[PDB]
Order: C-alpha cells, then sequence, then structure tokens
RNA sequence: UAUGUUAAGUGGAAAAGGAUGUGGGGUUGCUUAGACAACCAGGAUGUUGGCUUAGAAGCAGCCACCAUUGAAAGAGUGCGU
C-alpha cells in the first residue's frame, strides 16, 4: 500500500537507454535509480538485439522494482523480413517493402500467448492488418 | 511578407494580396514569423509610398504607419531593377520623416535582383542587402539579417531539469534554440540560446 | 451588369403587380432562390449576392443570374428644387415580381447549394424562398 | 454577454434557452453567452 | 349565445432578421421479443498502427482507419498530460 502499487507500461530497444523518450519521466516519477535498470534489463539484450521489447515496470507494496518482460511489437517484427528500418509515410497509397506469409507464420506463433484469440489462423489476418497500416505488400 | 509566411509561419495558408499594380495594399497586416530555431517576431506590411503624396492623405497614413513608428526593426524594400531607385528611396525617407518614423534601426533591402544579369542574388553591405523576393535562398538570407538585429541579447546557458518537471524541457524545446541535449540518471541537462527573460524563469536550473 | 446600350436614357419606374409572367420554375440549375414578394433588385445587389454565392462554392458548380437590370432609374442631387426636367440616370434595376426565380445553382451538393443561397438571400431587399427542380 | 437581435449557437456546445421570455444561448465558452 | 385561439395589456404604432412560445394539421424512424431518459457493469487486444518530431503513446500535424476475442467497443467523442 505504501509508495505506489501502480505499474508503468513502456517499450525500449536492446541497448540500455538512460534518456527521456521512453523511460526518463516514466521511471523518474515512479522514483527508481534507473542505472540499476541498466544493470538488470541487459539480461534481455543478449537474446533479443536491435528490435524493441515492451517492458512492464511493477512497483509493489515496497519501494523496490521487478521488471516483467513481454514479446516484441508486431510492426517491429514486421520490419526484419522487409529489410527496412523506417515505415512508410502514406500507406496503401504507396508501399515501400514486401513480406511473405512464411515469416507471418512465425510472428502468428511468436505473439500467440499475448493476443486473446485462441485460434492459430485469426492471428495471421490481424498481422496482415498491421501490414496495411504500416504500408507493405503481402504474398501467400 | 508572403515569402516569409510560406517558409516561417505555423499557419502558412494565409498570404497577403500581391499584384503588379500601384497601391495594391492599403491596410497594414501583422504575421507571426517563427524561425526554425524557435525565435519569434512579428512581420508587418504597410501602405506603399509615391512622390508628391497629397498633404491630406499624409495625415491619414500616420494612422497606418503606427506599427512602423513603434517597430523594433524597419526593412526598407527598394526596386533595384528600376532605373530611378536612388530617386524612389530618398522620396520614401522624406515621407517617413513627415509620418513620424524616427531613430528606428533601418535595413535598406534592394529587391528584384533576378531582373538583372550582372548582380548576384544574396549579398550584404551593412544596411544594404541585394535579394530576389521570388527566391527562397534570398529569404533564408533576409531571415539571418533580422536574427542578427533583434535577438542579440539571446546568449548561451546550461540547465539541469529533473524528470519530474518535464514541462520545463518542453518550454526549452518551444521557446529557445537547443544546441545539445544531454541525459543523466538524476535528470535531463540541456544547454541552449535563451533570452534574459528565460534566465530569470529557469534560474533555479 | 449594365445594358450595353438603351433606346431611351430615361424610363418610367413602372409597377410590380401580379406573379412574374415567366421564370417561376428553376430551368437550368438544381436549386433556385425564388422571390416571395416584389422589389426592385439593383445591379449592386445582384453583384453582392452573386459574389456571396460564388465565393462559398469555391469556383465549383454553376450560377445563373435569371434577372437582368434593364430599367435605369434617375435621381436629383440634394439642394435642387423640383422641376427643370427629369434627373440624370443613377443606376440599373430589375423589377422582380413575386414568384420570379432570381438565381439558380447546379454542380454542388444540396447542403452547399442551400447555404450558398441563404448567403445570397441576405444581400437582397426581398423575402426569398429556396426551391428545387 | 452579447446582447443582440440575432441570437444563434456559435458552437455546438451552445444551447438556446428562454428565461423571463428572453431568448438566450448559454455555453461553456463565456464569449458565447447571448441574450436577445 | 355557441365553438375555438391569445398571456403578449398582444389587442391598443414599427422591418430585415432571430428564437426549446403556444394551438392545430400532415408525413415519417424506433418501440412491452422493452424504445427514449437516467442508474448498474463493460468499453478490451494487437498497439505507444505507421510516418513526423526532443516528445506525439486514440486525441499538435500528415496518411491509413484493418482485424481481434463476441455483449462490443472509433486505429477513437470531448476534456487532460
Ligand atoms: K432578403
Ligand atoms: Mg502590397
Ligand atoms: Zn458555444
Amino acid at each position: 500500500a505504501k509508495k505506489v502499487i501502480k505499474e508503468v507500461k513502456l517499450q525500449i530497444p536492446a541497448g540500455k537507454a538512460n534518456p527521456a523518450p521512453p523511460v526518463g519521466p516514466a521511471l523518474g516519477q515512479a522514483g527508481v535509480n534507473i542505472m540499476g535498470f541498466c544493470k538488470e534489463f541487459n539480461a534481455r539484450t543478449a537474446d533479443q538485439a536491435g528490435l524493441i521489447i515492451p517492458v512492464v515496470i511493477t512497483v509493489f507494496e515496497d519501494r523496490s522494482f521487478t521488471f516483467i518482460t513481454k514479446t516484441p511489437p508486431a510492426a517491429v517484427l514486421l520490419k526484419k523480413a522487409a529489410k527496412v528500418e523506417k515505415g512508410s509515410g502514406e500507406p496503401n497509397k504507396t508501399k515501400v517493402a514486401s513480406v511473405t506469409r512464411a515469416q507471418v507464420q512465425e510472428i502468428a506463433e511468436t505473439k500467440m500467448p499475448d493476443l486473446n484469440a485462441a485460434n492459430v489462423e485469426s492471428a495471421m489476418l490481424m498481422v496482415e492488418g498491421t501490414a496495411r497500416s504500416m504500408g507493405i505488400i503481402i504474398q501467400d | 511578407m508572403n515569402g516569409l509566411v510560406r517558409a516561417y509561419s505555423e499557419t502558412a495558408d494565409k498570404q497577403v494580396f500581391e499584384k503588379d499594380m500601384l497601391f495594391a495594399t492599403l491596410e497594414t497586416s501583422v504575421r507571426e514569423i517563427v524561425l526554425p530555431d524557435n525565435k519569434q517576431f512579428l512581420l508587418t506590411d504597410t501602405v506603399g509610398f509615391v512622390s508628391k503624396l497629397p498633404h491630406q492623405l499624409v495625415k491619414a497614413f500616420r494612422s497606418t504607419l503606427e506599427e512602423a513608428r513603434d517597430a523594433d526593426l524597419l526593412i526598407h524594400v527598394v526596386d533595384y531593377s528600376d532605373p530611378h531607385y536612388k530617386t524612389m528611396m530618398k522620396t520614401t525617407e522624406e515621407t517617413l520623416k513627415v509620418v513620424g518614423v524616427e531613430d528606428v534601426p533601418v535595413i535598406y533591402a534592394y529587391n528584384k535582383a533576378d531582373l538583372l544579369e550582372d548582380e548576384m542574388y544574396p549579398k550584404q553591405t551593412g544596411n544594404t542587402i541585394i535579394f530576389s523576393a521570388r527566391e527562397e535562398e534570398s529569404l533564408e538570407f533576409l531571415t539571418e539579417v533580422i536574427r542578427k538585429e533583434l535577438f542579440a541579447s539571446y546568449e548561451k546557458a546550461t540547465f539541469l531539469i529533473p524528470f519530474e518537471a518535464g514541462q520545463v524541457v518542453a518550454y526549452l524545446n518551444e521557446h529557445a534554440d537547443i544546441l545539445e541535449t544531454e541525459y543523466l540518471e538524476n535528470g535531463t541537462q540541456i544547454v541552449a540560446e535563451v533570452s534574459p527573460a528565460d534566465l530569470q524563469k529557469l534560474a533555479e536550473y | 451588369l449594365v445594358p450595353k446600350r438603351v433606346k431611351y436614357r430615361r424610363e418610367f419606374r413602372g409597377n410590380m403587380r401580379g406573379r412574374a409572367k415567366g421564370g417561376t420554375e428553376v430551368a437550368f440549375g438544381e436549386y433556385g432562390l425564388q422571390a416571395v414578394e416584389a422589389s426592385w433588385i439593383t445591379n449592386r445587389q445582384i453583384e453582392a449576392a452573386r459574389i456571396a454565392m460564388t465565393r462559398y462554392m469555391k469556383r465549383g458548380g454553376k450560377v445563373w443570374i435569371k434577372i437582368f437590370p434593364h430599367k435605369s432609374y434617375t435621381s436629383k442631387p440634394i439642394g435642387v428644387r423640383m422641376g427643370k426636367g427629369k434627373g440624370a440616370p443613377e443606376g440599373w434595376v430589375s423589377p422582380v415580381k413575386r414568384g420570379k426565380i432570381m438565381f439558380e445553382i447546379a454542380g454542388v451538393p444540396e447542403d452547399v447549394a442551400r447555404e450558398a443561397l441563404r448567403l445570397a438571400a441576405h444581400k437582397l431587399p426581398v423575402k426569398t424562398k429556396i426551391v428545387k427542380r | 454577454m452579447k446582447v443582440r437581435p440575432s441570437v444563434k449557437p456559435m458552437c455546438e456546445k451552445c444551447k438556446v434557452i428562454r428565461r423571463k421570455g428572453k431568448v438566450m444561448v448559454i455555453c461553456e465558452n463565456p464569449k458565447h453567452k447571448q441574450k436577445q
């Protein structure tokens, strides 16, 4: 009950970032030391490099913190098989890259525990949805 | 004016009436110009002048040039391409004295350079400035000349803003030119060109 | 709007009794502004109303001005006694009798037409009704 | 208060009411307060 | 006398225009397999959609505006940061 029970939901890359964009005023206002979380989160850098990982900060009844890892984002996993870094400016109207359903099969299994839908097929369409928004062409 | 509103206005939908006729404009306009660094001034476009202007019209003019007499900078635009420009310029100054424009920092911009082949587009010689209002390079250059005359009191300073008071980072992103943005564990450290007015507000940092 | 020339420089005011003999049904556009009561519409009022319609459409769709100011009217200056013959022509009017569709518009959706015409109607000295084909 | 013959909603939060047989619009935005 | 209307002393000066006044008609959508008003949950997930930007995480701005669990929830109606 003391301090804050509340949890702070953000996303950060593989390389430890002290700065403000994601963590700074998402950790500072919670009242953590930050650099401590630059000697912890690196446990989730060696395995998954380059791409981004949604982290869930959980400040309990005590002051201390315990990081809870999640599966990387959809649109971020949708730009390893597209050999690009930045997404498009005007989607559908003008696409930039092209991906294949074979790579979607992996991502449709890689995000299975997080997405509510219990089926193994519905989590293909919803990814082809994130593609339309991104701005790329798909082949089955 | 239209040039500097295309380039350096948050709302660039709003351009003034321009045409190749005598006395196209008759009413002052005022437009906010926000430089890419975030320095802010107002750019005001007035009635034109013409030789032997009736001593009755002159009494009315005084009301329009109320902003020019109260201006921080005065930009005198001459048509360099025309033969009678030294004639036009002196006739203008003589009128301004009658209107009551006194002791105001002046910049004699010579315009329509493109109409000539000899002269180059952007040049400066003190108050003298040669440029073409049609061209962007000319304006980017005129902008720099203004930034030299208005924002002199703008000097460099270092600040350390804890993460809890982010709002202050936003103020520095919006109301000052950031040179470098450094990030520490305790808070954010940002060094910028700010005004004396900001060096009272952010003094604690 | 002015007649290019006129047979006679001066002309009777005339009268505005009865429903307009013609131009009571929208014939070119989709929507029309029908006069409900009679009045002289000066050329200065027709221009005002035309620009007001046109500006709101943004060079979109068509505008027919179905009335033309055929009839001159004269005036006497201030400080001139009655007599010494008819005064000099001042302007041009269209005597609009009731039921006369004054403007018509096509090539914009109902809402914009209906809005264009109310803006036009506010410049005219006559009670108007918006009517469609 | 704007007191004018023509009292109309200026935004969509404007509401037209009657009090004491006067038409008025009331609104969150106090500039929009009108009475006929 | 009979049946209606008006609340303004309108009647017993005055227009453009403005309007949740009040009476009558006439079309028409939803509705006891439950409407409309309120009150009780829910209002999720991909996901901070992408670009843009110091930051833009439904909600400065531009471009899209798909699917998903089913009772259904906009790639978000207003505030707010
Ligand atoms: K009218
Ligand atoms: Mg001008
Ligand atoms: Zn309002």
